[PDB]
């Protein structure tokens, strides 16, 4: 059931993160004696919001929803790093390397394009 | 001939050309309304209906 490039190419699924089925409500034991790492961190953005700047200083400056104009070029994928287990029991992902940036342009009402480097660099 | 202020009196007994002149007037008024709206859209700032509404602009 595993897909190939000729199945995926030009469908938009290459910009998608993999999904887990609804049944996978389980739990993953972190053995404190053993080290861990992340083989692949994918991030697929669905919604980009931009905060307006009302020229008033005060007022309701809320995040307005925007329209993506740079197409299915948005996901960060193939990110690797070490998942440490700390002293106090917490896990800290340190990001090492991957496709960890995408330039994204979204467009507000009025036509203002907003370019951003959507990233999780370091 | 006709004086300048009477040039349009040629339409008085010509219903086909009266209709044509009325159609041309209607084309001019409808064309004004579109071009006025496009001019206003090109200049209207929609970003503040509280202190910069349409009637201030
Ligand atoms: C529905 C409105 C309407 C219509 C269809 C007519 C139609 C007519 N008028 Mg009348 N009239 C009207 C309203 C109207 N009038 C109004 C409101 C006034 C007072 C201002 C008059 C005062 C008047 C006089 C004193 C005379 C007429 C005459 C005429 C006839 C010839 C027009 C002509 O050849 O001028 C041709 C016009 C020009 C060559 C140039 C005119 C340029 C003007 C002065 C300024 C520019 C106008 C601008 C382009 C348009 C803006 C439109 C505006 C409503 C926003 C024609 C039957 C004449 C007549 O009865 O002949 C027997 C005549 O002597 N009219
Ligand atoms: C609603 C507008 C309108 C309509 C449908 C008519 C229709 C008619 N005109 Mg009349 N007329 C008008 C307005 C109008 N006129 C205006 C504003 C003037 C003063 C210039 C006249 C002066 C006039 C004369 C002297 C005569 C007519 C005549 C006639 C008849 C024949 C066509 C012709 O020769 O026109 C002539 C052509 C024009 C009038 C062109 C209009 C010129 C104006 C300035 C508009 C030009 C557009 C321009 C690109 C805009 C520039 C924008 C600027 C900001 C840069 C026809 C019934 C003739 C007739 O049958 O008499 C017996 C005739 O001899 N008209
Ligand atoms: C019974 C059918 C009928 C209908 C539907 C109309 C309707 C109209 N006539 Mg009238 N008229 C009639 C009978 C009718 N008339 C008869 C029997 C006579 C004696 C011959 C007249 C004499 C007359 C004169 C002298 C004039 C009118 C004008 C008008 C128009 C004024 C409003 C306008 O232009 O809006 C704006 C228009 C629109 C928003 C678009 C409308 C699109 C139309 C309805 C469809 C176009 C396609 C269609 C096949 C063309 C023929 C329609 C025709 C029956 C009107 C309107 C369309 C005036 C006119 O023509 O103004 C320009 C005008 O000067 N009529
Ligand atoms: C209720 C709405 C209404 C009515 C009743 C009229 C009536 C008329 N319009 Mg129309 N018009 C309208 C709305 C209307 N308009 C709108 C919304 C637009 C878009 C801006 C136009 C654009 C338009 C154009 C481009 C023309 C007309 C013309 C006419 C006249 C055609 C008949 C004629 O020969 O008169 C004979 C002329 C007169 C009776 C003189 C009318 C004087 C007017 C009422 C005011 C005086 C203006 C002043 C002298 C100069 C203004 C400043 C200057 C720097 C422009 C008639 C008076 C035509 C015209 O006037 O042809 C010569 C013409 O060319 N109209
Ligand atoms: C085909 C259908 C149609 C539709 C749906 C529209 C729609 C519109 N027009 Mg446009 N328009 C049209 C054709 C149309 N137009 C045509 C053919 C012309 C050339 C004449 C125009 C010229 C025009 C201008 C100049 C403007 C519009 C504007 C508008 C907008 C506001 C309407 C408004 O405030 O009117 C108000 C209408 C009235 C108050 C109607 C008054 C009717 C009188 C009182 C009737 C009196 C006589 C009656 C026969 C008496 C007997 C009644 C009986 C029942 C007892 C709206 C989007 C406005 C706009 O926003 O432009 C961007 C504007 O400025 N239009
Ligand atoms: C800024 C400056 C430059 C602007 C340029 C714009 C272009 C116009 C310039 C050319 C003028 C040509 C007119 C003379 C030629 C001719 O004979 O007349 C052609 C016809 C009659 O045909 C005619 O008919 C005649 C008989 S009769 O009138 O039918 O009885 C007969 O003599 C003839 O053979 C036949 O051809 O007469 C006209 O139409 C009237 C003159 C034209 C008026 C120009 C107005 C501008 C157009 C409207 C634009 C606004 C529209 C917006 C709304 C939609
Ligand atoms: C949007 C596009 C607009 C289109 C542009 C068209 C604009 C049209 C311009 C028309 C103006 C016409 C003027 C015609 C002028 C003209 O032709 O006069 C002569 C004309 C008399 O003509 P008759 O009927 O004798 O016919 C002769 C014919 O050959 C006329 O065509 O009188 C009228 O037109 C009546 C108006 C009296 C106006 C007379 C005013 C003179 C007073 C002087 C005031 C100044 C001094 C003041 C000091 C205090
Ligand atoms: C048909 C055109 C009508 C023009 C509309 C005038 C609006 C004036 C306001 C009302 C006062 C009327 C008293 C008039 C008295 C009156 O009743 O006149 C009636 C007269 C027609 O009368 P008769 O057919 O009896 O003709 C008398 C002539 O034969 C002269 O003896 O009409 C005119 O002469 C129209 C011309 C007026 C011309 C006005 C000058 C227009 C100047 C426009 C300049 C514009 C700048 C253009 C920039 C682009
Ligand atoms: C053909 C055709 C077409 C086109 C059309 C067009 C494009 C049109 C346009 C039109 C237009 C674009 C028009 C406009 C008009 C305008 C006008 C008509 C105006 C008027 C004005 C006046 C009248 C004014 C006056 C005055 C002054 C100047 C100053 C102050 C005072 C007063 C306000 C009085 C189409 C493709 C669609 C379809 C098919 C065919
Ligand atoms: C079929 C055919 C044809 C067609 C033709 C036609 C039909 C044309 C028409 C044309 C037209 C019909 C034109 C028109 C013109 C117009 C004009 C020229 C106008 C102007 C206007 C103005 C100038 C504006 C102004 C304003 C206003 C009014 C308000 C707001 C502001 C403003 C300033 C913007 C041809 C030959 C191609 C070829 C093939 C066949």
């Amino acid at each position: 059931q595993t897909l190939t490039y000729d199945d995926i190419v030009g469908t938009g699924l290459a910009n998608k993160c993999p999904t887990l089925d609804d049944t996978a409500r389980g739990a993953y034991p972190i053995d404190s004696s053993q080290t861990y790492r992340i083989a692949r961190l994918c991030l697929q953005p669905t919604t980009f919001l931009v905060k307006e700047e009302p020229k008033n200083k005060r007022q309701e400056a809320e995040f307005v929803p925007t329209k993506l104009v740079t197409r299915e070029t948005t996901s960060l994928d193939q990110i690797q790093g070490e998942l440490k287990v700390n002293s106090d029991g917490s896990l800290t992902f340190v990001e090492e390397d991957g496709i960890d940036f995408q330039p994204v342009t979204v467009q507000m009402a009025g036509g203002e394009r907003i370019p951003l480097l959507f990233t999780v660099k370091n | 001939g006709l004086p300048w202020y009477r040039v349009h009196t040629v339409l008085i007994n010509d219903p086909g050309r009266l209709i044509a002149a009325h159609l041309m007037h209607t084309a001019l008024v409808a064309g004004w309304a579109g071009s006025m709206a496009l001019y206003e859209l090109a200049t209207f700032d929609p970003s503040d209906p509280v202190l910069n509404p349409m009637w201030r602009q």
